[PDB]
């Protein structure tokens, strides 16, 4: 429907014509600028906007996108044309793949007509990668809508990479020589197997009919950076009845390297099928990828911030049907917003849940979930390894800043609890199958649930006799709150009518502040962490005065109550977090007394 | 394996139609063709060289390839037919080319045309000898299922054979009027006797005549005709396809 | 030229050869002379000579190393018969160039570098066997057992399928110890971890000594590895010849390099920093910022850190002396002990940080494991032969793990009855192991063993016991509040290469004042012991301290300032330690 | 992705086929005069 | 790939001109009392039709087995084609001033009852002379003798001897049977369904000499194309208006016992 020479040209024109003021409004033709780097062996990966072409063809544009492996080919023989005109030097010849080109070159302007088959390949006169990035206009596509209707087109998504693999040479164009003719045999390949080839076929070769077996070179031979990853639905894009969804992605060349598993990356690339037959074929899918991004009210939202008891409402609109624990409702609120991370500070809030089973505790993880923008969920995989020959993140790892609840955290393997001790000591996942230390950087908050064991709690027997965990770690936490089933048959009656209304109106009792919409409530969150309020020196003074006095209290304690400078970072922690709430980017000493209200609490709660 | 575009028979297509488009220039070309819908004949005559100078790559294209050239021009010429007057083509199912001027070594004489000229434009010179008598060939022949409510269609082309019952072996009924059939007749050419040396044996050519170029010779006429010479199916008989023919 | 290249035989040759005979560092000749006396035909040549010599040989070189070796060697071989034209050596002169090209992060590597010679700073992992591969395999017909060979038929050997006497069908097989074959040890080596920028994925790469060059390097030497990059496709299946696109590449060994400091700026820095009275002071306190109100500590973990001067003892018969120091901090929990393993660690050079449990990922031992090779993985302790581990949660150990302790303790070694053979591994390392106390805190009046609860033998070896407990001090908790709250709202590279410098140069000898300065504090300590009294251990201790101190303040030999340091910390560490 | 089939590129009988186009074109018929 | 079936496709199938010959043995080159064989000859390109039968030729070719010859070359012989001594001899023949009677009486003594009919023939076999006139036309250089009578007369034997005796002797009836008979053939050769032209005794004997029993039972082409043949030693063959002619510069010896207007055209004629 269109003759690609003439396409061709446009390009060409385009490339050769088009500018951009650059800084201090100089008018550069970018592009060739790029092209004058690419003719140096400045430049080898040469990205393109489209919204350029969008800037005088937007008719051009849908055409590419329509059918993106073509117009690539357009664009790179396009380059390969225009190269020796923007060339003016002849720079050293880097590496031996120049030379064995200019070589190349040499014997075919040594040679008047030719057979298609003897001449070189486009693609072993490369050296230059070029790719394109989606436009402006076509939204970033979620994975589960890419189906088989968008393959063979470019298009753009976001997610969150699960995997990647080592970077590898993926072969480009394979080389042989002739047995006998000793003439040089090319081969592209396009899937990711192939046959090598034997007899030769050359032309004096084929004359003669020698037996010219073919031999392969290596440095005849051209290879690429290539690495596969997988990357992940985000955790916004999949709706609560849902499962995120893989996709595989084939990165190479100089696109390569840019990525780790948790980053919530954007890609834009061509979706294409690999063949690794009912009333047709059937073939899996993959992108291939071009460009490779690691990315990151009204008014009467502002009074309802400007209320005192905001926080508050917001704190029993964490899981408003969960009736009581609205302390507890808080300290998960501070998790959720998290610390600053001043500078560095580890702002994340790691809370360990002890307490009988039936107490809401898995149902309140689940909320958290639910509210929080990414998080994870396991009851314990949890780590990263390395499957096989790739580095599978675990949940820890897919948590990235988020949060991994972890529900049934006593029956954690101990070589969980070294890992995650590793998690809140450094906010990184070291991992040796093969005895390799790989490390990676697992940045979250721990949102931690267990049970005693032999049934419920026993205040006659300590702290971590009912429990079987290390109490080391217990100190690494936060905060460790205590639930215990005390019989108290006014308050129990209370939650059964609780229990009884939600049953007779699948809703909760009608409470003071009734509870907002989650989105809400994820909004006012990614508004707190906008703020990084300070700490004034004044305020130390005062905080340090609380310190000492707690301290000696645990002195006073028969029991050591975990008192140490870890917990004053703690509560260094939860009042820039409360100043995060207030949106004021100064703790308050009414956000220091709070804190220590709370940890005052969690202590009270191990009564 | 159903072709959807030819970006060559496109081009060459439209570059027809280009030449064709004579407005701007002379208009001598847009005049013959209002002479041919005036005079009610579908055969365009053309000079070679006139499409050498507005094109000579075309032209050498048309020479050396022949069967494919002229698909295009017809085309070509039935749509610019149809831009002047559609319904006076919709009279006719096709419309054909006539080529003439010079020919630079395409003009050969029945001796001197070889075999190296097989599927290439030639412009013969010489005498007709044998005559055939017209006869009507059926190039699409149209056939009905009264079983299945069913019309069907069969081109032959270039290429027992006739189609007579539906693949349910339910009977074909054949459709006259809406078929297509072309008067066709055969002639033979031969060198002109004065020129003729002795030694040599005849070189005698057959050539095909049809649609309006089929009565347009007798036997002892000194005639020219250019062509697309081509083999048969089978060592296989040659024989010329006559574009245009001309009594010198 | 050869095709795609730009070499030429004769010209590169004789370049090389002219380079041999003439270089300004004429060395090349003299070693020629040691290799003809000696007969070891191998002539290892530093290929940044070449480069100095003549940067475009160099570049060529590097370009086509298989294809310009032969070259050197011909040029050597027929040096070698100008230069001794008359000799006898079971195979002629060969060359083994090295340190070329230090792009050394192999997390860097490129398929541009394909057959390029390069070198690479790294850690021998696993080693194997020669591996016996087959070069000429002869042949003998079932039928009428005619003889016949097949050479080499790239990689994989040709079965003849047919015979040539009685020319029956396939019967000519194999026959194993008539057949070729040569010496191949394949060797995974891991990149250098501390020159790696992250370190967030070490990476590993497979070696080949081919016929040559086998064995040589055990486990766990940090070498510089020169030879040519290679990759090769991979088999689909066996049987089938379809391939992989992606190549596995390793690399085929050339030579082995076992392995000035920084510019003149620096040493003339440090020991410019180094004449400051209280630069011992500073650095203490220097080290480790984020801690506060420990000295004394900071002290002993420093003087760990230069430790003694290494000492042979091979003439006197007693064996190697523990020339490191090892210090065990017991402290009760959230005392900072983790931050400073991890402080230390993470500046420390080539040292390892585990746990005192079995859990630790790292592992605090050696052992065999089949993938199916029995090849031996490593330990943290034999990573850190000239490191420093940091050991957490030394109290919680296993009694086999205690014994292994002490060896190495008292040995500097680790032994280890592979299968059925015995490996001594080396690990001179300095041992910063991090004790808590039993219960919920250190109970007073109870020794260290009580609340320990470790061999008397085992916590004896260690030189130094430092006890650190949180006091109830409410004043001590507010100054530390107030600094910590400070630090919420000297670099650490100046100190380590301070430390680099002066394990590298300077080396401390005793001093008859240190002598009589040790003899006399230790008959002091004696007769107060004389009413856990001296021990000669707390003599060595105090003569690896003396040098430990001497080289803090690089007077390159031991004064009696370092004595009388020593002796103050020694005392200390018993100050800490007293209990009666 | 397997769907497209790259195009391979690239006593003598060669050598005679030179000698032959050497003596066609090179032979030389007559002398210096003619 | 249908199986083996294949549809062939004229568009693209180049072809080259297409030309089979047969090449007989010489009539000197023949052993005594032999029949010369025949060969195939199969020239394709330009070498292809640069030749008509009747040419005495030399072929370089390749010698190939289906039994036949690829022609690579073509020599034909537009003019001419001998021991000192043979001539000394034959200087010495001419010397005699008895030659002719010599040459007479030597001719056919094995046969009986001949008398100045030796003389006829010998003159027949020396031939007059192919003169070219002024003009440029040309007069029959050829001399030709009838021999009508008895047939019990071993005229046969004179026939047998002398055709032997000429250096290009073809001895023929007028019922020899032959496709071509004495003069060309055009037929289409049913094997292979083309029309393949064949040369007769006439135009095989070019330049030499023909015995023709039988002559009055020449067949009725043959009447028709012995008038020109004689009267112009040219067998001219007709395809509609193109006429290729054949060159039959050969004296003819006829043998007869009883068209007539041929008779007139003879040079000589005599009774038994
Ligand atoms: N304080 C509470 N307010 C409201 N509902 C509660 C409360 N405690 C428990 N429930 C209800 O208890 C029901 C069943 O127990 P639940 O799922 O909370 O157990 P759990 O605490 O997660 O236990 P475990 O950790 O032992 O599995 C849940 O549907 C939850 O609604
Ligand atoms: N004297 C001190 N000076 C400075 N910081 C201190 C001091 N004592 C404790 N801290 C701080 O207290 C926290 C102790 O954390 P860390 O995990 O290192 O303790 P630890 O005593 O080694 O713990 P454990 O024995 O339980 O593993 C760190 O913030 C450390 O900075
Ligand atoms: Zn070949
Ligand atoms: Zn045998
Ligand atoms: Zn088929």
């Amino acid at each position: 429907l269109k003759d690609y020479a003439l396409e061709k040209e446009k390009v060409k024109k385009f490339l050769q014509e088009f500018y951009q003021d650059d800084e201090l409004g100089k008018k550069q033709f970018k592009y060739g600028n790029q092209l004058v780097r690419l003719a140096h062996r400045e430049q080898v990966a040469l990205y393109v906007d489209l919204d350029d072409v969008a800037e005088d063809d937007p008719e051009l544009v849908d055409s590419i996108c329509e059918n993106a492996r073509r117009y690539a080919k357009l664009f790179a023989d396009a380059v390969q044309e225009l190269l020796p005109q923007y060339k003016e030097r002849e720079v050293v010849n880097k590496d031996v793949l120049d030379v064995y080109i200019e070589h190349r070159l040499m014997m075919e302007q040594r040679s008047m007509v030719r057979s298609p088959q003897n001449q070189y390949p486009a693609e072993l006169m490369r050296r230059f990668e070029l790719y394109f990035q989606g436009p402006s206009s076509n939204k970033p596509r979620v994975i589960r809508e890419v189906r088989a209707d968008s393959v063979g087109k470019l298009v753009t998504v976001r997610g969150i990479v699960t995997r990647v693999s080592e970077v590898k040479p993926k072969m480009v164009v394979a080389t042989y020589t002739c047995d006998q003719c000793g003439a040089e045999t090319y081969q592209p390949i396009q899937s990711p197997t192939f046959m090598p080839l034997i007899m030769c076929p050359s032309q004096e070769c084929q004359t003669n009919r020698s037996g010219g077996r073919l031999y392969l070179q290596t440095r005849g031979s051209r290879f690429i950076k290539f690495q596969e990853m997988k990357m992940q639905e985000h955790s916004d894009q999949v709706p609560v009845g849902n499962i995120p969804r893989s996709i595989t992605v084939l990165v190479e060349g100089e696109n390569t390297r840019i990525a780790q598993p948790g980053d919530h990356v954007s890609v834009t690339g061509i979706f294409l099928p690999i063949l690794r037959v009912v009333q047709g074929l059937l073939s899996e899918t993959y992108l291939e990828a071009h460009r490779i991004v690691k990315m990151n009210l009204t008014r009467e939202e502002l009074r309802q911030i400007a209320e005192e008891d905001f926080y508050e409402k917001l704190a029993a609109s964490i899981a408003p049907e969960i009736y009581g624990h609205e302390d507890v409702k808080k300290a998960l609120l501070l998790l959720l917003v998290g610390g600053v991370d001043q500078s560095k500070i580890r702002g994340n809030i790691n809370i360990c849940l002890m307490g009988d089973p039936g107490v809401a505790k898995s149902q309140l993880l689940s909320y958290i979930d639910r509210l929080a923008p990414r998080s994870q969920y396991t009851t314990g995989g949890l780590t990263a390894a390395v499957l096989r020959l790739t580095l599978e993140g675990g949940a820890l790892v897919l948590a990235d800043q988020g949060v991994c609840c972890i529900d049934e955290f006593d029956k954690m393997a101990e070589a969980d609890r070294t890992a995650i001790h590793e998690v809140m000591e450094q906010q990184t996942i070291s991992i040796a199958k093969a005895g390799i230390l790989t490390t990676l950087n697992a940045r979250c908050s721990i949102l931690a649930a267990a049970n005693p064991a032999y049934g419920r709690y026993n205040p006659r027997r300590s702290l971590e006799q009912n429990i079987q965990l290390p109490a080391a770690l217990l100190s690494r936490f936060d905060l460790l709150w205590l639930i215990q089933d005390r019989p108290d048959r006014d308050n129990d009656l209370r939650l059964a009518q609780h229990i009884t209304y939600v049953h007779q109106h699948s809703r909760q009792p009608p409470s003071q502040f009734e509870p907002l919409d989650m989105k809400l409530m994820r909004r006012y969150i990614a508004m707190c962490r906008e703020k990084q309020p300070m700490v004034p020196e004044s305020l130390a003074d005062y905080i340090t005065a609380a310190y000492v006095e707690m301290r000696r209290e645990a002195w006073a304690s028969k029991d050591a109550t975990y008192t140490s400078a870890r917990t004053l970072l703690a509560i260094l922690r939860l009042s820039t977090a409360l100043a995060r709430l207030r949106m004021v980017d100064v703790v308050e000493k009414e956000d220091v007394n709070e804190a220590i209200r709370l940890m005052e609490m969690s202590k009270d709660s191990l009564l | 394996t159903v072709v959807l575009d030819d970006v060559e028979l496109r081009e060459a297509q439209r570059d027809y139609l280009d030449f064709l488009d004579d407005e701007e220039d002379q208009g001598i070309y847009q005049s013959k063709v209002r002479e041919l819908i005036s005079d009610n004949q579908y055969r365009l005559i053309v000079n070679v060289n006139d499409l050498r100078r507005k094109n000579e790559k075309r032209a050498n294209r048309l020479l050396n390839n022949a069967f494919e050239e002229l698909v295009a021009f017809q085309r070509a010429l039935k749509d610019f037919v149809a831009s002047i007057d559609a319904t006076y083509a919709k009279q006719y199912e096709e419309f054909y080319v006539g080529l003439e001027g010079s020919f630079g070594s395409k003009h050969v004489s029945p001796r001197t045309l070889t075999s190296c000229f097989l599927s290439c434009v030639v412009c013969v010179e010489g005498i007709v000898t044998k005559c055939s008598l017209v006869r009507p060939k059926v190039v699409r022949s149209v056939h009905y299922c009264p079983a299945t409510k069913k019309t069907i269609e069969r081109r032959y082309s270039d290429l027992s054979v006739y189609p007579t019952k539906d693949e349910e072996n339910n009977p074909l009924e054949t459709e006259y009027g809406l078929s297509v059939y072309k008067d066709h007749q055969t002639i033979t050419i031969q060198e002109m006797p004065e020129k003729a040396p002795a030694g040599q044996l005849p070189r005698s050519v057959d050539v095909i005549l049809d649609d309006d170029l089929v009565d347009k010779a007798k036997p002892g006429d000194r005639v020219q005709v250019v062509g697309t010479y081509r083999c048969l199916p089978g060592t296989f008989r040659t024989v010329l396809i006559a574009c245009n023919v001309k009594q010198m | 030229v050869i095709w795609g290249t730009d070499v030429n035989v004769a010209a590169c040759k004789e370049n090389f050869q002219r380079f041999l005979q003439r270089f300004i560092d004429p060395l090349y000749m003299q070693r020629l002379g040691e290799i003809n006396v000696i007969g070891e035909p191998f002539l290892n040549v530093n290929c940044e000579h070449i480069k100095s010599f003549d940067k475009n040989l160099y570049r060529q070189l590097i370009s086509y190393p298989q294809e310009v070796i032969p070259t050197f060697d011909m040029a050597v071989n027929e040096i070698f018969f100008d230069r001794y034209p008359d000799s006898i050596l079971e195979h002629q002169i060969q060359v083994r160039p090295f340190n070329a090209l230090k792009t050394k992060n192999m997390r860097n590597l490129n398929p541009e570098d394909i057959d390029q010679l390069i070198t690479i700073s790294g850690m021998v992992i696993r080693t194997s066997q020669l591996i016996p591969e087959m070069q000429e395999a002869f042949f003998q017909c079932q039928v009428c057992a005619h003889t016949t060979r097949v050479e080499m038929d790239r990689g994989r050997i040709a079965e003849p399928s047919v015979c040539g006497r009685c020319h029956t069908t396939h019967s000519m097989a194999l026959i194993h110890n008539r057949s070729l074959f040569s010496d191949k040890q394949m060797i995974k080596l891991q990149e250098s971890p501390e020159d790696m920028p992250a370190g967030q994925t070490p990476h590993t790469v497979i070696l080949f000594a081919h016929n040559d060059l086998v064995d040589k390097v055990q486990p766990g030497d940090r070498v510089n590895v020169t030879g040519i990059y290679r990759a090769v496709p991979i088999r689909v299946n066996p049987r089938v010849s379809n391939v992989k696109s992606v190549y596995k590449t390793h690399i085929d060994v050339i030579h082995y390099r076992k392995t000035k400091l920084f510019s003149e700026k620096r040493v003339e820095l440090l020991k410019e920093l180094s004449r400051k009275p209280d630069i011992y002071e500073r650095l203490a306190s220097a080290l480790a910022p984020s801690i506060y109100e420990h000295e004394d500590i900071k002290k002993g973990i420093l003087l760990q850190l230069f430790g003694g001067t290494r000492k042979d003892f091979s003439h006197t018969g007693r064996g190697k002396f523990r020339a490191e120091i090892n210090i065990l901090l017991c402290g009760d929990p959230g005392t900072s002990k983790s931050q400073l393993l991890q402080y230390v660690y993470n500046l420390v050079p080539r040292g390892q940080y585990t746990s005192g449990k079995g859990s630790s990922a790292v592992g605090l031992t050696a052992y065999v494991m089949k993938d199916r090779q029995l090849v031996l993985q490593t330990g943290a302790l034999v990573l850190s032969d000239n490191g420093i581990c940091c050991i957490d949660e030394f109290d919680k150990m296993n009694e086999s793990t205690r014994s292994v302790l002490h060896e190495v303790m008292e040995q500097q070694t680790l032994s280890i009855a592979k299968a059925g053979i015995i490996c001594q591994l080396n690990a001179r390392t300095s041992v910063l192991a991090a004790a808590n106390p039993i219960e919920s805190q250190w109970n007073p009046k109870k020794t260290t063993i009580e609340n320990i609860q470790l061999p008397h033998t085992l916590l004896s070896r260690f030189d130094l016991i430092f006890l650190m407990l949180d006091p109830q001090d409410e004043a001590y908790d507010r100054r530390l509040a107030h600094h910590l709250v400070a630090l919420y709202y000297l670099d650490m590279a100046v100190l380590k290469d301070y430390i680099a410098y002066a394990h590298s140069t300077i080396m401390p000898r005793l001093s008859e004042e240190a002598s009589q300065a040790l003899i006399e504090a230790y008959v002091d300590m004696r007769k107060i012991g004389s009413s856990v009294s001296a021990y000669p251990r707390q003599l060595e201790s105090l003569i690896r301290l003396a040098e430990a101190h001497a080289k803090v303040r690089l007077s390159n030999k031991v004064e009696a300032i370092d004595v009388e340091e020593a002796k103050r910390l020694h005392r200390e560490a018993l100050k800490q330690s007293a209990t009666d | 992705s397997g769907f497209d089939d790259p195009g391979i590129f690239y006593a003598r009988k060669s050598q005679l086929q030179r000698r032959f186009k050497e003596f066609l074109r090179q032979y030389r018929v007559g002398t210096d005069r003619t | 790939c249908p199986l083996d079936p294949y549809f062939i496709m004229p568009d693209k199938c180049k072809c080259v001109d297409f030309q089979t010959l047969k090449l007989q043995e010489l009539p000197d080159a023949v052993p005594h009392g032999e029949m010369p064989r025949h060969m195939q000859l199969y020239c394709d390109r330009y070498l292809c039709d640069k030749v008509v039968p009747g040419n005495r030729v030399t072929i370089m070719g390749i010698y190939s087995i289906k039994s036949y010859i690829r022609v690579l070359g073509i020599q034909v012989d537009t003019d001419g084609s001998v021991s000192p001594q043979e001539e000394e001899e034959f200087r010495r023949l001419a010397a005699l001033p008895n030659v002719y009677e010599v040459i007479s009486k030597s001719i056919a003594p094995s046969i009986f009852g001949g008398t100045d009919m030796k003389k006829a023939i010998a003159c027949l076999l020396f031939g007059g002379s192919r003169k070219r006139l002024p003009d440029g036309l040309t007069r029959r250089g050829d001399i030709n003798l009838l021999m009508l009578g008895d047939p019990g007369t071993a005229k046969s034997q004179l026939l047998k001897f002398v055709e032997k005796c000429s250096p290009i002797g073809v001895y023929t009836s007028g019922k020899g049977s032959s496709a071509a008979g004495l003069t060309a053939s055009v037929m289409r050769d049913p094997s292979s369904r083309n029309f393949i032209m064949e040369g007769g005794a006439m135009v095989l004997a070019d330049g030499g000499v023909v015995c023709i029993d039988e002559f009055d039972k020449m067949r009725e082409d043959d009447r028709v194309a012995i008038h020109e043949a004689m009267e112009q030693q040219t067998i001219s063959i007709a395809k509609a208006g193109i006429t290729t002619t054949l060159n039959s510069r050969c004296s003819v010896l006829a043998a007869a016992n009883s068209m007539p207007t041929i008779l007139s055209r003879f040079d000589m004629i005599f009774i038994v």
